[PDB]
Order: structure tokens, then C-alpha cells, then sequence
RNA sequence: AGUGGAGCCUGCGGCUUAAUUUGCACCCGGCCCGGACACGGACAGGAUUGACAGAUUGAUAGC
């Protein structure tokens, strides 16, 4: 039903899932697509090769757009074999094994922008049982806050299963400092419904009395047209 | 002296063809 | 503004038709709206209506039953 | 079109007729001097929902 | 075609066809992203 | 088990179109006929009816 649902995301996307991902047509399509979404949504300066935080790179598909787009980036990534095969695609930006609600490690005001593609949806659900889903959404987005040039927009892709996971990451981003709201292109639209949360990080009272009269039980004259009409000029 | 100015002072295809065709 | 005391009033007219018989400077004879002293129920702070203009009533005027000078 | 003229002042209007009167057809005051008020002339279409 | 008349000349070469090859009856068909500032 | 991926077909929108009918109806051309009443005109100097032949016409036809 939902990659989600399974469990775990390291343990989800194993080196079978990882060679299917990058077998998968659509994932390719579908992928570039969102980025390309993405990286418009978000308002990065025109004509300026930008510094931006892939925070689910996974197989490199975002990743590609933007060193094609001559943005450099950083990848981070819980999935070892997806991390794996991303440098086996030989991507330009940097990458980096590591999880999102932990907390991004870098200077505060360091990258100018950040993309992240269908991951946060799985910050939602404790697959562990010390993994508490509102402290982790917060810690990460407080970490992407500060991490982010305070004033660059941090476009954010995701899938929500329901209401309540969409909750959890607005508040929880809301309340670490992220402003924005959220671009659902084509909503109506069910195989384009795309949520991206953009996050920069800087006589009517003739008919009354008539109705009294009315409630009161006596007899009322039946209402027409001519209930409230001036009959003439006074002198 | 005001002046009496009521007016303003200052001044490829066949013979054949037609052109639903074409 | 009334002529033996000087003071401003703000006077109704019954209609708008009746308004174009009235011009700035005409002598109009005024009388009140008709609740004894208080104001109408309908148009906030208005107390006076206007009975005659240039000593004919806007009844006749409005009527065509006279004309009025100028 | 006519020269300026403040108000109050009375509006005659006549028609010359052809034995040489003038008929009196109107009577009013020149409300302003502005040529900022436009007139709207208006054309109806009408059309047969068939 | 339908609307108007279409000339042609009889080529040699037009023997296997119908003459209402030669006058088409349709015309072919010849057929902004919302960025939030805050 | 799938559909949502791909090719093809089809239904609503939308786009093109003269029409791509609609919740043979549509389009492009050619026939047929369409009151009396009142008043003012033409009318046995003739009102008006029928017609061969040829042609226009995508075709023929006193329509
Ligand atoms: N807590 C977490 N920390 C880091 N990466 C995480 C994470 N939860 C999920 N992910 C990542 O989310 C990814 C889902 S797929 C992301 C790849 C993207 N769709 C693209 O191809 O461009 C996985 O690669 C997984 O490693």
C-alpha cells in the first residue's frame, strides 16, 4: 500500500530496493519532474549557481538536476546501499550517510536553499520505540533552520497518508522558525497532487416585523414583491 | 489688461488550390 | 441658514425630482420632520424638510400646478 | 462648447422656428464648467435565442 | 471537400486513387507557474 | 489480483474546426411557400396564370 507503512527506511530500502529504484521508469520521470517543481517553487536568485542541502538524495535523481542546473549541492541519506549506488551514478555534489531528524551538521547560514524529495513523510511514523515522530519533524526542521541562509526558501516534496502527518510537520516546522506555507500544484488533480511545503527560513426590516408577526401566530399578509416599496413622494 | 483669447494663443501555392486546401 | 437667527440647518428635500427646483441663494420655507423635535428613524440627524422655495410649495412645483421664479 | 460663465445663471433654450419665432423649450441653471463629465452614448444588440 | 471547391490537376500518377484524396475535409489542429513571494 | 507505469481503444473536460450535435440533433450550398383589416399606389392602354428551347448550377428547373 505505502513504501512508508513498511517499516523502517534503512531497512525498507535495501540493495534489492535500491537496484529496483533505479530499474523503476517512472521513479526516473517522476523524480526529475518534482525537482524541477522544486527548484522553481522555490525562489532562488535568477542567473546564480546556488548552494542548496539535498535532505533525501537517495539513488541522485535530484541530485542530477541540480548539477545540471549548475547548482552545487550536499546529499544526506539513512539508506547505506541507496547512498551506495548514488556514487556509483557518479553525481557532481557531495554526499553524506547520515539522518535528518538527528540534525543536519553544518555552520549555521551555509546553504542557500535546501530540496527534499519524498523523505519527510517518514519522520512522521516511530519505527523504533525511543524514535518519537513530533520531537524528530522538530529537531529536524530546527537544525534545517539554522543550517539554511537565514532567508532561503527550503522547498520540502511529500506524501501525505493523512491529515494528521501533515499537521505534525507544519507545526513542527512552524515553531522552529520555518514561515512560508504549502503549494499543493494541480490539487484536484490526484496523479499530479503534489504538496511542497515552502519554508524560507526569513424593507428587510419590514420582512423582520413580518417574521415577528409571524412567530407571534396572528395573521400575516403573504409576501410579495410589494412589501417594502415606497407608495409615493411626502409633502 | 486681460486679452480677449477665447481660443487657446498657444497653437508558393497552385493556381487551383484553395485556401482551405492550402 | 436661517434668516432671523443666523443659524445652519440641514433640511430634507421628498425627492430628488423636487432637488432640481432648488439652486444656492433661494429664500425656502422650512418647516420639521414631523416626530415633535426628533430626528427620523431612517436618515440619521436630519430634523427639517423643505415646504417652499421661492414662495411657492414644492407640492405645486412638484405637481407642474405652478412654476417658480428665479 | 461656450465660455466660461460661473454660477448661478438661468438656462434658456430656444428653437427658431420657421416663420421666425423662437419657441421656448427649456429653463434650467448651468450646473458646471468641466470638460471632465462624459457623456456614454449607448447601442443595444439584440439578439433571437432560436 | 464539404465548404468550398478544391482544383486538381489528373496526373498519370493519381491512377489508384479517389478523386476525395485530393480535397481534404478537415483542417489540421494547431494547439506561468505560480512561484509564492511570501 | 490489480489499476495508477508503457502502446492501443474509449468516457467526461480542454484544444483545433464550418461542424467536430446533444442532455442526425451539427456544418457548407440549392428548392418550395410566408395572412386578412385600414390607407396610399399600378390595373382592361391591360393586373395576373401557364410555357418550349438554351443557360446557370455539384446537377435540372418557367421553382
Ligand atoms: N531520517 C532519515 N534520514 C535520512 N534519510 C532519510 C530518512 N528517512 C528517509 N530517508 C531517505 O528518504 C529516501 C526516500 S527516496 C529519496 C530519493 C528521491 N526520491 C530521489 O530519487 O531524488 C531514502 O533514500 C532514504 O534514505
Amino acid at each position: 500500500r505505502r513504501p512508508e507503512h513498511g517499516g523502517p527506511p534503512e531497512l525498507f530500502y535495501d540493495e534489492t530496493e535500491a537496484r529496483k529504484y533505479v530499474r523503476n521508469s517512472r521513479m526516473i520521470d517522476i523524480q526529475t519532474r518534482m525537482a524541477g517543481r522544486a527548484l522553481e517553487l522555490l525562489y532562488l536568485p535568477e542567473n546564480k549557481p546556488c548552494y542548496l542541502l539535498d535532505i533525501g538524495c537517495g539513488t541522485g535523481l535530484s541530485g542530477s538536476y541540480l548539477s545540471d542546473e549548475g547548482h552545487y549541492w550536499v546529499g544526506l541519506d539513512i539508506s547505506p546501499a541507496m547512498l551506495d549506488e548514488a556514487v556509483d551514478r557518479e553525481i557532481e555534489g557531495d554526499l553524506l550517510l547520515g539522518d535528518m531528524g538527528q540534525g543536519i551538521p553544518f555552520k549555521p547560514g551555509t546553504f542557500d536553499g535546501c530540496i527534499s524529495i519524498s523523505a519527510v513523510q517518514w519522520l512522521c511514523n516511530a519505527n523504533k520505540k525511543s524514535e518519537n515522530p513530533a520531537k524528530r519533524l522538530y529537531c529536524f526542521f530546527a537544525s534545517l533552520f539554522s543550517v539554511l541562509v537565514r532567508g532561503s526558501r527550503a522547498v520540502l516534496q511529500l506524501y501525505p497518508e493523512n491529515s494528521e502527518q501533515l499537521e505534525l510537520i507544519t507545526t513542527q516546522a512552524t515553531k522552529a522558525g520555518f514561515s512560508g506555507g504549502m503549494v499543493v500544484d494541480y490539487p484536484n488533480s490526484a496523479k499530479a497532487k503534489k504538496f511542497y511545503l515552502c519554508l524560507f527560513s526569513g424593507r428587510a426590516w419590514v420582512l423582520e416585523k413580518k417574521e415577528r408577526h409571524r412567530r407571534q401566530g396572528r395573521e400575516v399578509r403573504p409576501d410579495t414583491q410589494y412589501t417594502g416599496r415606497k407608495r409615493k413622494p411626502r409633502f | 489688461e486681460s486679452l480677449q483669447a477665447e481660443v487657446i494663443p498657444d497653437p508558393k501555392v497552385p493556381k487551383g488550390t484553395s485556401s482551405y486546401q492550402a | 441658514q436661517l434668516i432671523k437667527n443666523g443659524k445652519k440647518i440641514t433640511a430634507f428635500v421628498p425627492n430628488d425630482g423636487c432637488l432640481n427646483f432648488i439652486e444656492e441663494n433661494d429664500e425656502v420655507l422650512v418647516a420639521g420632520f414631523g416626530r415633535k423635535g426628533h430626528a427620523v428613524g431612517d436618515i440619521p440627524g436630519v430634523r427639517f424638510k423643505v415646504v417652499k422655495v421661492a414662495n411657492v410649495s414644492l407640492l405645486a412645483l412638484y405637481k407642474g400646478k405652478k412654476e417658480r421664479p428665479r | 462648447y461656450a465660455p466660461i460663465t460661473f454660477p448661478p445663471a438661468s438656462v434658456l433654450l430656444f428653437k427658431q422656428k420657421s416663420n421666425g419665432m423662437h419657441s421656448l423649450i427649456a429653463t434650467g441653471h448651468l450646473m458646471s464648467v468641466d470638460p471632465d463629465r462624459m457623456v456614454i452614448k449607448r447601442v443595444v444588440l439584440s439578439g433571437h435565442p432560436f | 471537400n464539404g465548404k468550398t471547391f478544391n482544383q486538381v490537376e489528373i496526373k498519370p500518377e493519381m491512377i489508384g486513387h479517389y478523386l476525395g484524396e485530393f480535397s481534404i475535409t478537415y483542417k489540421p489542429v494547431k494547439h506561468s507557474r505560480f512561484i509564492p513571494l511570501k
